[PDB]
């Protein structure tokens, strides 16, 4: 029951191990590896997206 | 061009001809409630025509020293009509909403507006530990006025506009839907805001959603001889609204 | 693994295309790219946005309540400890946790014991270790009343034994809120006429805990000072809001002074001065 | 005028001649006394080793009938603070006009030594040097007010950065809050 | 068999040991208007859940020399939740209905009923040229009463049982939807009665659409120990309810 | 009339007009003083957080021969207590009859705002408030006695839950049991 | 993974099928839906019936008997201290067990010792530490007479060496009853008489336990207080049975006072009152 | 010889170890997974069972 993912290291210079022993889901370690991100709805909140080349409201 | 826009709802219709856009929330657009995050398990009431339309608020004036105004926004519509009385009957109400100001001024105005629909805007009191009561945060249609100065008052909300009443920099109140009612080019501004809660659906007067705050930054600038009196209109309209828990009237 | 966007080269342009020129009486964020207003070149940037996510920022353990509490003395309310459980004491875990409206944690607490030696005349005593007992109560749960009264006998409750020498305890809390999200914000009254407190208040709900000395009536008092480190993990936040500028008062509401919104500059232009 | 909304209005109005510094400021994103508590400054006031691009965006909010245009520049260090227009326009600049477009948009390209910068005010890394100035000055027609009030906005491009949690300077509390 | 019936509308269900039958009007079930006979054009209001429900009026008691009950009822619901409501602050309505009258006897009582359902039963008054007022044909929930002699009050409605009000000979007024509660079988009566009118959609206050009598023909009679107070419990609720013509509230 | 039997009979009878309020409770599985010490009012002691619907069920218990009807209402709050008939009939109710089938059930829907609720008495979560009404009275003939009995029952539907344990505040010991 | 179940929607009805009505005159339990009532829509719930199992609902531990016992006295029976083995004389855990006829459960069994030191003279000692043995004996087994006595040698028997300073000790019991389930309840006599004792005390038969300390004559007396949780796993229950309305009143029979069987009202009508 | 079974969290929103370590089955730990239910011997204690539209014993 094991699982292998990378570790976290820089760019231009692995693979751990994780063992879920507890029996719920509050003792599994904090996920520290969600990169995910979309400024989509705090950046252009807004009907009519706007092009960047159209003057924007013309 | 894309100036001119017009939003029907129901039995009511505006059109403005110098808009500026439509800011949806989050993106994400009014819905009813899907049965995955579904609570409660009698049939709710849809009404959809009697609801889902334009109610006007109060207008109030904007000279050149007023500093602001905040509605609250489950209880400034008490009561307008059937959604007053749809509000009244029930237990439980989930509703989006579609705000929009009127607001005019010539070429030869100049100034500049904010309207931000702030979620979950708990204000806090004049005085450290003094208990607010319910007719200074809220006076239903009758707008609340903020105070430029340090309000100093019994029993009231502490009005200083660059704190925005939670305490927050009101520079930096800009995170949450809003537009800028430059007088320069804008009519209006219209934000149509989704039901943003913890819960799926809440009681709507024990709870107040939301506070539309509108604060001026650049003050009515105008010459000797132009019109003085120039209001600020609000209207806004409920969207996808549904009622849980029909039960004998009142509220205690 | 999720880079940062790099940078695009540009040249000499003449267009009537205008990316300085945007409308922000939208609402609208503009988007402008360095790559259109002087002429960059080609960088390939390798930053990846680690250290600044939900889970980064939060997931660190943070003070919340110092309790104090002796092994013998005269009343018995020095001897054990309570505490009702909040986030809204200490101004550092409350004011990160305030950035956002709804947030959705589980807990993970870590008990921090450090014993102190009163002075009295006998202080020269052959003192065996310390032993403590930490009963969480959910609310509506019994009171307990003394150091030797029967309702510490935790025949359903979470308690934790620890003996002085040891790694601290530590324990994980699920997410117990009864709504969806542990709500930083209530804009409400608990009356449904409108009355009653204002809160914040309303919705904490979170029960209480309890300390004592499991040891008998020492011969010389010892302070005892335990302090709580929550560590929230596996963070969804949502709908944020503006940090909060002016200083707080109270715990049970958000009441405050008004605060000048920054530091004076005392010029207005800056210069070689 | 912190103590009041009068801080956010930066004046402006018609010259005599041409030519002069409206506003300016250093670029410390968390050091300042100018960007110290907007958002931006806050967020990096809870870190200490930054990177990436910064956008300034300024909202004209005068009156519909006056024109203008103002030079907005960046200075890199090494050098002073440039004293006049002139030595004002050999950094990266911009020449915003005011038409229909209320707003523009400097966007201040990342120019440095290292990857990332420090948070804290110190000497070995220095980021640039904002100044404002008249390109002319402000014609208005008669019967409107002659002074008005510019905006400034900020926020950060698609390459900013983070990189080490701290304390923020901004907590000041001495006993708890019962 | 079929004695036990049960009916459920919206959140309240009536369930009888007792019952006869359901008299479905003349053959028509209760349906929405469908656009053929469409005359207005604004969309209607179809609550459905919290309207389409069981609304209990007053009870009246029966002793051995009672002589009748009757309620216009599209007015005796003026003031029962939000099928008032909107009653109140639409137009133009436009409901079906389902009768249910309680009433329960042991097996050492005789009597009989009669539940008549009478579209536009216009009633004459006590004298010949006097105008009746309008707190004399209903009283909401609150019943009238029939008076088995010759009446004389002034401003009155013309009270004899052998008349019924419109001057018909009363043992001919079995050509509607009438059932009989004859108390040795019985428990209740059912009368389902569409939305008869010569116009589509009417309104809900100037127009009295039909009128509910309760007239008894065998009296109430019983040996000298049993009780006394056998009172008579009317229970109705209305089907396919839609509203035209949203408006400021009030009636003139 | 808890130190007997007595409790458990609820009286009804002949009235004058119509329309009074027979018996009349709050709905709090395990703070109430009527459903406190039923067997699922013990299990709820046992428990914290509920959610799910719960059943009465009424036995009438009265003679052979004697009819009558009675509105079994609920009330979710927001407003009061209903004070008369007219009040009581714009909740979930129903109508039932005493025939053959001697026992009623009125099945009390889940309309809530949270999922679950709270055992312990408190503010922010309150449920409902059944109220017993007279549809009709009690009509009964000759040579038979006027007042009866009816009965209440209760249970739970098939999406009842419960989720945090404690200990029950029924146990009060002082010493060993030696 | 077993939901509870949804709801199906309805519509507005007229039939001779009748929910409401049913015959309760049969013992038969009802079993209407609340789309049988009114109108409900779809209602998709997950509700999962976790919490509340048998083996979630008494797999706790609880405190049954607190031993009382010095190291050095003037008696020998003050030192060392026994107790037979029972569950019936705390009311906590007894109360959770006695829902049930019979069960057959597994116990593991934890200890917690805690030493007080005494007030006497000579109090400053330098004293190590101190050793504990904790001998289960069999129905039938040797009588220890002294804490010099040599019975407690443990040639076969289960025992347990605990040192202050460790995490407490923890063993397992399996399932010790002769028949095939722990009878909560027995009515019945012990002589075919129908005379003896009546119980309840007639089937207990589980041996009982010893406590002493290892260490030997101090010079200065030391009260220890060790506490046993019992622990139940694996557990199967069968022919339920209504909790116990009145308190108790020892531990050897069921006998009780009357109780009134809740709290009075005062009004029988609720009211906005 | 391991056992890999899920974990107990909540819908809409794993895979643990387990390894049985000493020689009996008192010592295995609690079985806190039955979640099996039946109401038939509590409820519906009956011949002829009812069909809840038949008016049930009639």
């Amino acid at each position: 029951g094991a699982q292998v993912s990378t570790q976290k290291t820089g760019a231009h210079e692995i693979h751990y191990t994780n063992i879920n022993y507890y029996k719920d889901a509050a003792s599994n370690s904090a996920n520290r590896q969600d990169f995910t991100q979309d400024p989509g709805k705090f950046t252009e909140p807004v009907k009519d997206i706007m092009v960047k080349s159209l003057p924007a409201l013309n | 061009s894309d100036r001119v826009r017009s939003i029907t709802l129901g039995n009511s219709t505006i059109t403005t001809q110098e808009s500026a856009n439509v800011v949806v929330g989050y993106g994400v657009w009014p819905d009813y409630l899907s049965d995955e995050e579904a609570t409660a398990e009698d049939q709710p009431t849809q009404p959809d025509v009697a609801t889902c339309r334009f109610y006007t608020l109060d207008s109030v004036s904007w000279m050149k020293e007023s500093q602001g105004w905040w509605w609250k926004f489950p209880d400034a519509l008490r009561d307008m009509g059937l959604f007053g009385q749809n509000m009244q009957y029930h237990y439980l109400g989930r509703s989006g909403y579609t705000i929009h100001v009127q607001c005019n001024a010539s070429k030869f105005h100049q100034g500049c507006l904010l309207v931000v629909c702030v979620p979950e805007a708990e204000m806090g009191a004049a005085n450290i530990n003094e208990k607010i009561n319910r007719e200074h945060l809220s006076n239903g249609e009758v707008a609340n006025t903020f105070s430029g100065t340090k309000s100093s008052n019994t029993n009231d909300v502490q009005q200083a506009v660059f704190n925005a009443g939670m305490g927050v920099a009101v520079g930096n109140l800009t995170i949450f839907p809003h537009q800028w009612i430059n007088l320069r080019t804008n009519n209006c501004a219209t934000i149509v805001m989704p039901y943003i809660n913890s819960v799926p659906m809440d009681n709507m007067f024990r709870h107040y959603n939301f506070t539309l705050m509108i604060i001026p930054f650049a003050k009515l600038d105008y010459a000797a001889g132009s019109s003085t009196y120039i209001p600020i209109t609000v209207t806004v309209a409920p969207m996808c609204a549904e009622y849980n828990g029909l039960r004998l009237a009142g509220h205690q | 693994v999720v880079r940062v966007a790099d940078t695009m080269p540009s040249g000499p342009s003449n267009s009537e295309s205008i990316p300085a020129l945007t409308a922000a009486e939208t609402g609208h964020t503009s988007q402008v790219v360095p790559s259109d207003t002087i002429q960059t070149r080609h960088v390939r940037n390798f930053h990846v946005r680690s250290e600044s996510s939900v889970e980064n920022f939060l997931s660190r353990s943070a003070c919340v309540y110092i309790v104090e509490y002796k092994t013998r003395d005269d009343t018995p309310d020095k001897m054990y400890d309570s505490w009702v459980i909040n986030t809204r004491q200490v101004a550092q875990l409350r004011r990160k946790l305030e950035f956002f409206t709804y947030v959705r944690f589980d807990v993970e607490v870590t008990f921090v014991i450090t014993s102190v030696q009163d002075d009295s005349t006998r202080q020269n005593t052959d003192t065996p270790a310390l032993t403590h007992q930490i009963m969480y109560v959910p609310p509506g749960g019994p009171i307990p009343q003394a150091v030797d009264d029967y309702n510490w006998q935790t025949s359903t409750n979470p308690s934790v034994f620890w003996t002085e020498g040891n790694a601290p305890p530590r324990m994980s809390i699920p997410f117990m809120s009864v709504g969806n999200a542990y709500s930083n914000f209530y804009d409400g009254w608990s009356h449904f006429s409108q009355t009653g407190v204002y809160g914040f208040n309303t919705l904490n709900n979170m029960g209480k805990l309890y300390f004592r000395h499991v040891n008998d009536k020492t011969i010389s008092p010892i302070t005892s000072k335990v302090r709580i480190y929550f560590k929230p993990k596996h963070v969804k936040a949502w709908v944020p809001r503006p940090p909060r500028l002016c200083e707080y008062t109270h715990k049970d509401n958000v009441d405050f002074e008004p605060k000048g919104v920054t530091t004076s500059r005392t010029q207005l232009t800056i210069s070689n001065s | 005028n912190v103590n009041s909304l009068e801080a956010y209005r930066i004046p402006v109005h018609s010259v005599t001649e041409t030519g002069a510094q409206v506003f300016g400021f250093t670029l410390q994103p968390g050091a300042d006394t100018v960007m110290e508590r907007t958002l931006l400054g806050e967020i990096l006031n809870y870190y200490a080793n930054w990177s990436g691009s910064i956008k300034l965006t300024f909202m004209y909010c005068g009156s519909a009938m006056a024109t203008g245009k103002f030079l907005l520049a960046y200075s890199p260090p090494g050098a002073g603070v440039p004293k006049n227009r002139r030595e004002a326009m050999l950094g990266t600049h911009i020449i915003w006009d005011i038409g229909l477009q209320s707003s523009c948009v400097l966007c201040v390209p990342w120019i440095s030594q290292t990857h990332y910068r420090f948070v804290s005010k110190d000497i070995y890394t220095d980021a640039g040097f904002i100044t404002c100035w008249y390109q002319t000055s402000i014609v208005v027609p008669a019967e409107v007010q002659n002074q008005s009030v510019i905006l400034c906005f900020v926020s950060a491009c698609n390459d900013f950065s983070v990189r080490l949690l701290r304390d923020s300077p901004f907590v000041r509390q001495t006993a708890f809050y019962q």
